[PDB]
């Protein structure tokens, strides 16, 4: 009975993620009025999330539902590589969106003169290159005899050096870069907001409302990403160095992995569907 | 004065013979029916003879 | 409008010579360019084509490979590189400008050309008579035939008529079998079936004497007939 | 003292002529029915908002004007761009195609309708003559012949221009408000103009005097088109309605409006048979109106922004429409 | 197959023209389009540099193209919409004009007409989200005039000091009060006719702030 419920919930999650990513992509595809640099990055992120939902999730669903791997070592390696690649691509896509927003906010001259879709294409290419660099090592090396020792378990590589390198370049460096960029954006927004008597009081009310609004969307941006990925990468960094001691409860690890996967579901949620232009396009087309 | 110009312009009040609206409508409908087949937008032309197909 | 060719001369067999044509008084970039040769005491033959922007380049089978055509839009000049000249290559090349859009008149202007003295499903265009004696003031008819229907599926018959007066370059008369070329007397008229065509003059004049040529633009392997020489 | 009595006499005389409305005559006419209009050719390339479109005499070449300082002549069948002219004044709001297809005119917020010669030995669209002399923006410039063109300007004056001389042959100043649209009769001996004073006036080209005036509209008239027979013309205004006026009756025969249509009309055109009224609205859609029964025979949405221009071919086979979305779609 | 040689050449020409049009549009995209209205317009234009007058000036690595729509006495309800997408609107009003009546048997006051125009443009439906770069011109003449003739004649309900600072502040507040959508758009006000190119500096700063705020309104940070 438990297996049926888990399968139903996971199938619903995968179906909703696939529909969300596909509709987000179609939003820009069918209507070119949304063909903006930031919207281009959002569409690239949506495509990455669609790849996550279609390719790796069903394999993971088969892995989790049956509590075993029944596809072979080659399939396990392919699944691990694709999952790592697509998740790193999504993380770096959101990081590049943040970087582009920071550049636009702090560099209006570049925004008007030197910002074009070529910039978005270059950012997408760099993000995919980073994802490939993260995901290739397991296929071109590593994969120690201990790794994948259990025939029925599709365990990920736990090599100390590879684990630290991948975790860093996939979550921590992006996390620090996003933190710095959004802090600079916060300072810029505060400066802009701060920069008869009843009118002054009304302006103060508007400024306070804008300050609350900017505090909210940042809190949202950082908290969603943290709650979705940070536990997973913390576990992935601790367990390799905590093999002797940490018990690794099954439920906690599975829940953390599912939160990491649902990061892909929430990325379009946070970026595309929420957007005023995207929601307007959805209303018009529908 | 603008009055002189206005009266000169309004002098056109009765310099043209007029026709009742019924006859004008009859002429309009006669023209429409006469060229009914000459208007592809009114009568869908076959796809073979349609340059835009 | 004016086209001046350069690079003509005597070249021994196997040599390489470049023919340059200077475009003045018209937008060279807008117009495509053609090269049509004329061997002495012989008819016309298409050589090569280059479109605006160099996107499309075509060559005749007998010249393909050896001869290459390049355009220089900034300088408004045309070049036709020639390599490994053969005895058959001894002919005067005439540069022609054409613009392609509905209502246009391709091959509406012809240059003086440059004299050069060296040493397959293609539609064949044939003219009824090589020469015809005529007198001024009387109607004159010239007829030609094509081995394939020139009436394209779009409904346009790509038939071209040209007149080359003695000591002069060809002048376009009819470009799609029904339309008179700009700056031409209304006397000339064009008519014909899907494969048989006739060029008729309502009343001959002293300036009409010359060699008339026919051409099809249905396919790029253009073929020029032997011509019809009118003598007063 | 100020011609008080004259105004009432014309009103009474025009009222006396009303015998039967156009609706009564058209009751026995069978309905046209829904028209399955579908987009066939899509035109793109000028990014800014398109403001003017006009068909050529050949029914295959059409000219479009956009706010990006570009007017484009299109090959209707193959959608091939045949000419793209860089305009010195980018505020172009009107364009026209010469009957012979040799010349093109365009005007905007400037006070000039430059004449462009398509057929040149140099083979480029160069400014032939600039028809300067207006004090306001040019609303519409329509050709009469290869040498005569009629211009409409926001300064309330319409001027007949001799291209060769470059001076106004005849100046029409009867309109109190700004004239927004220009329509030429089939014979070209007379033309009608619409103005912001919610009225239209009949102008005789050869003599230069107003022959009739029409005042059925409630707001500014934006577009006008002559009925193919030449004895009537249609008007489009900000009322969200368009009206049919007959030159031989001086009275509005019928109005084309709907309850759910509230925004103004930007364009108007007739089919070759005259049975259909092609009207462009600000709700991004074009409504086809049965000229006889005054019913919507079809709807062309086609666009994501206001329909700014449209026209029917001389052969009456296809209708083109432009919109502020920067696209022109040809329907059949 | 279905196209002939002429058809292929025409298609090539069409796509070349499309490329040229796209290049021209891209070039025009990086141009800051400004609407100018007004009242010292000539002096402002001189310090910044019969139909629409277009002026181009480059300042601090940015391109500005200013559209002076003066001399268009025709109704602007039929051509005001042509200026959609303008980054900002420059509005010029002369402070010294508080004592003028625009002739016409003194049917109106020039300052009142200027503020009526300002209100009409600010509340226009086509500029609901367009910033206004307001210039208060002729400050020296305004001071020289208020030194003798109080501005209370222009503002009967204004009871306060006649010094330049107070009068200028009151006029600026009155102009800003015309904004019925103050939340959506701002009004950058500056005093001119005593300043060198730094008026261009003020225009550039206002445009930069408008661009930054528009970018933020995209992300949701402002
Ligand atoms: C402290 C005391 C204790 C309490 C504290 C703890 C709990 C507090 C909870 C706080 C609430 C969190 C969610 C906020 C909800 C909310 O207020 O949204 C309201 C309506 O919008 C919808 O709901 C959107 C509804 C539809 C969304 C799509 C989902 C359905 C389809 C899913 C995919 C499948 C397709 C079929 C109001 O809308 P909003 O103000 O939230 O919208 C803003 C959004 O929040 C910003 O993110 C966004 O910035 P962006 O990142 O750049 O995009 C802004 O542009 C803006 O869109
Ligand atoms: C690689 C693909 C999965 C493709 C995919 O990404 N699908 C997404 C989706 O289905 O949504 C899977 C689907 C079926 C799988 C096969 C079978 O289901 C099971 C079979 C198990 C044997 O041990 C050998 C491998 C073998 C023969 C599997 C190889 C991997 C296959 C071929
Ligand atoms: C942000 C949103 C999309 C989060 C969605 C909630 C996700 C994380 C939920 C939905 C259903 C949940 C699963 C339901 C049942 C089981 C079986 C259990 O033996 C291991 C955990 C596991 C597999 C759960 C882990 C977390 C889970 C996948
Ligand atoms: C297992 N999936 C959720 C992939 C998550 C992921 C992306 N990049 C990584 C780098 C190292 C690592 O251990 C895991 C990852």
């Amino acid at each position: 009975s438990y297996q049926v419920i888990t399968s139903l919930l996971l199938g619903t999650l995968i179906f909703c993620a696939v529909l969300g990513n596909a509709c987000v992509v179609a939003a820009i595809a069918l209507e070119r009025s949304l063909q903006n640099v930031a919207n281009y990055l959002i569409g690239s992120l949506a495509v990455t999330d669609l790849m996550v939902s279609v390719l790796v999730l069903p394999m993971a669903a088969l892995y989790q539902v049956l509590n075993k791997w029944t596809l072979g070592q080659v399939t396990c390696d392919l699944f691990i590589a694709l999952d790592v690649l697509c998740c790193t691509s999504s993380i770096w896509h959101l990081c590049a969106i943040a970087l582009d927003r920071y550049w636009a906010i702090t560099d209006p001259i570049d925004y008007v003169n030197k910002r074009t879709p070529r910039r978005a294409a270059a950012l997408i290419s760099l993000t995919w290159l980073i994802g490939f660099l993260i995901s290739i090592p397991p296929m071109l090396g590593w994969r120690t005899p201990e790794d994948r020792s259990d025939p029925d378990a599709c365990t990920i590589s736990k090599d100390h050096g590879y684990t630290i390198y991948s975790t860093f370049g996939a979550f921590y460096i992006p996390l620090l870069l996003m933190l710095v960029l959004y802090g600079r954006i916060f300072r810029a927004a505060r400066f802009r907001i701060r920069k008869n008597e009843r009118n002054a009081e009304a302006k103060r009310k508007m400024a306070l409302a804008r300050e609350r609004k900017t505090v909210k969307t940042l809190g949202i941006i950082m908290g969603t990403f943290i709650l979705c990925w940070l536990p997973f990468f913390i576990v992935a960094l601790v367990l390799p160095f905590c093999e002797s001691s940490c018990h690794m409860p099954t439920l906690l690890g599975a829940i953390i992995n599912w939160l990491g996967y649902s990061n892909s579901l929430l990325n379009p949620v946070i970026y595309a569907y929420f957007n005023k232009d995207f929601q307007n396009a959805f209303k018009k087309i529908i | 004065a603008q009055a002189r110009k206005l009266v000169e312009q309004l002098k056109m009040e009765a310099n043209i013979d007029r026709i009742k609206v019924s006859k004008a409508a009859a002429d309009l409908m006669a023209y429409c029916e006469a060229h009914a087949k000459e208007d592809p937008l009114l009568t869908p032309v076959p796809a073979s003879e349609n340059p835009f197909r | 409008v004016q086209l001046v060719e350069s690079g003509g001369g005597l070249v021994q067999p196997g040599g390489s010579r470049k023919l340059s044509c200077s475009a003045s008084g018209f937008a060279f970039s807008s117009f495509g360019m053609h090269w049509v040769r004329q061997a002495p005491e012989k008819g016309l033959e298409w050589v090569a084509y280059i479109s605006s922007g160099s996107g499309t380049i075509y060559y005749a089978d007998t010249v393909k490979g050896r001869f290459t055509i390049s355009r220089d839009d900034p300088k408004n000049t045309l070049f036709l590189q020639m390599t490994s000249l053969r005895s058959e290559d001894t002919a005067m090349y005439y540069c022609v400008r054409s613009i392609y859009y509905y209502g246009s008149s391709p091959f509406d202007f012809w240059g003086q050309g440059t004299t050069l003295t060296v040493s397959s499903a293609d539609i064949v265009m044939t003219q009824a008579t090589s020469s015809v004696p005529v007198t001024p003031g009387e109607s004159v008819s010239i007829s030609c035939r094509s081995s394939k229907s020139l009436l394209h599926s779009n409904g346009n018959t790509y038939l071209y008529w040209f007149l080359q007066r003695p000591g002069q370059s060809p002048q376009l008369l009819i470009y799609r079998m029904s339309n008179l070329a700009s700056g031409v007397p209304d006397r000339f008229s064009g008519s014909g079936s899907g494969t048989a065509f006739t060029l008729t003059i309502s009343r001959l004049e002293a300036e009409d004497v010359g060699v008339y040529y026919c051409m099809q633009h249905l396919e790029y392997p253009l073929t020029f007939g032997a011509g019809t020489k009118l003598e007063l | 003292q100020e011609a008080e009595q004259l105004k009432n006499q014309i009103r009474d005389a025009r009222k006396a002529c009303a015998d039967a409305t156009l609706s009564q005559i058209t009751n026995n006419i069978d309905p046209v029915g829904r028209i399955q209009m579908r987009t066939r050719r899509t035109l793109r390339g000028h990014l800014a908002k398109i403001y003017a479109m006009h068909w050529g005499t050949d029914s295959r070449l059409l000219v479009s004007a956009s706010q990006d300082g570009k007017l484009i002549i299109w090959d209707s069948y193959t959608t091939n761009k045949v000419h793209a002219i860089p305009l010195r004044s980018s505020w172009v709001m009107t364009c026209a195609y010469a009957p012979s297809g040799n010349y093109v005119a365009c005007g905007g917020l400037d006070n000039i309708c430059s004449i462009y010669n398509l057929k040149t030995r140099e083979g480029n669209v160069r400014v032939s003559r600039e028809l300067a002399g207006h004090t306001g923006y040019l609303s519409c410039c329509r050709f009469l012949d290869d040498n005569q063109i009629v211009t409409s300007s926001g300064d309330t004056t319409c001027a007949l221009w001799d291209i060769e001389t470059g001076q106004q042959t005849t100046t029409f100043t009867g309109h109190t408000g700004d004239v927004m649209s220009l329509s030429l009769a089939p014979d070209t001996r007379l033309f009608v103009s619409g103005a912001c004073d919610a009225s239209a006036k009949l102008w005789d080209v050869r003599e230069g005097m107003c022959r009739q005036t029409f005042t059925g509209h409630e707001s500014d008239i934006n577009a006008i088109c002559f009925f193919p027979n030449g004895n009537a013309f249609a008007t489009g205004s900000d009322d969200a309605t368009c009206r049919l006026f007959d030159l031989r009756a001086d009275q509005e025969l019928m109005t084309y409006s709907h309850d759910n249509i509230i925004c103004g009309i930007t364009s108007v055109s007739f089919s070759k048979s005259g049975r259909l009224l092609l009207a462009g609205y600000d709700d991004f859609n074009c409504n086809v109106w049965d000229a006889l029964k005054a019913d919507r025979a079809g709807v062309l949405a086609g666009h994501d922004n206001r329909v700014s221009c449209l026209g029917v071919t001389d052969d009456g086979m296809a209708v083109a429409t432009g919109s502020w979305d920067s696209f022109l779609k040809i329907w059949n | 197959c279905t196209l002939s040689a002429e058809d292929k050449a025409a298609v090539e020409r069409s796509k070349m023209i499309d490329r040229n049009l796209r290049e021209d549009g891209e070039k025009a995209a990086r141009e800051v389009k400004l609407l100018l209205l007004g009242s010292g317009k000539n002096t402002i234009v001189k310090q910044m540099k019969t139909g629409i007058v277009e002026t181009h000036f480059t300042f601090k690595d940015l391109h500005f193209k200013m559209f002076d729509v003066g001399a268009q006495r025709s109704e602007r309800k039929k051509w005001i919409h042509c200026f959609e997408g303008v980054t900002a609107i420059i509005f010029c009003v002369a402070l010294s004009d508080y004592d003028l009546v625009l002739a016409d048997e003194a049917e109106m006051n020039r300052m009142h007409a200027s503020m009526k125009l300002f209100d009409s443009i600010c509340n226009n439906k086509w500029f609901t989200d367009t910033s206004i770069i307001l210039f208060l011109n002729k400050k020296d003449l305004f001071e020289e005039k208020i030194k003798k003739s109080p501005l209370t004649i222009c503002y009967p309900e204004y009871a306060g000091s006649n010094t330049y600072e107070e009068a200028a502040a009151y006029i600026q507040c009155q102009f800003e009060d015309l904004n019925k959508r103050k939340d959506t758009k701002e009004i950058y006000t500056h005093f001119t006719c005593s300043t060198d190119t730094k008026n261009v500096q003020f225009v550039f700063d206002a445009v930069t702030d408008v661009i930054i705020k528009n970018n933020l309104k995209d992300c949701g940070l402002f």
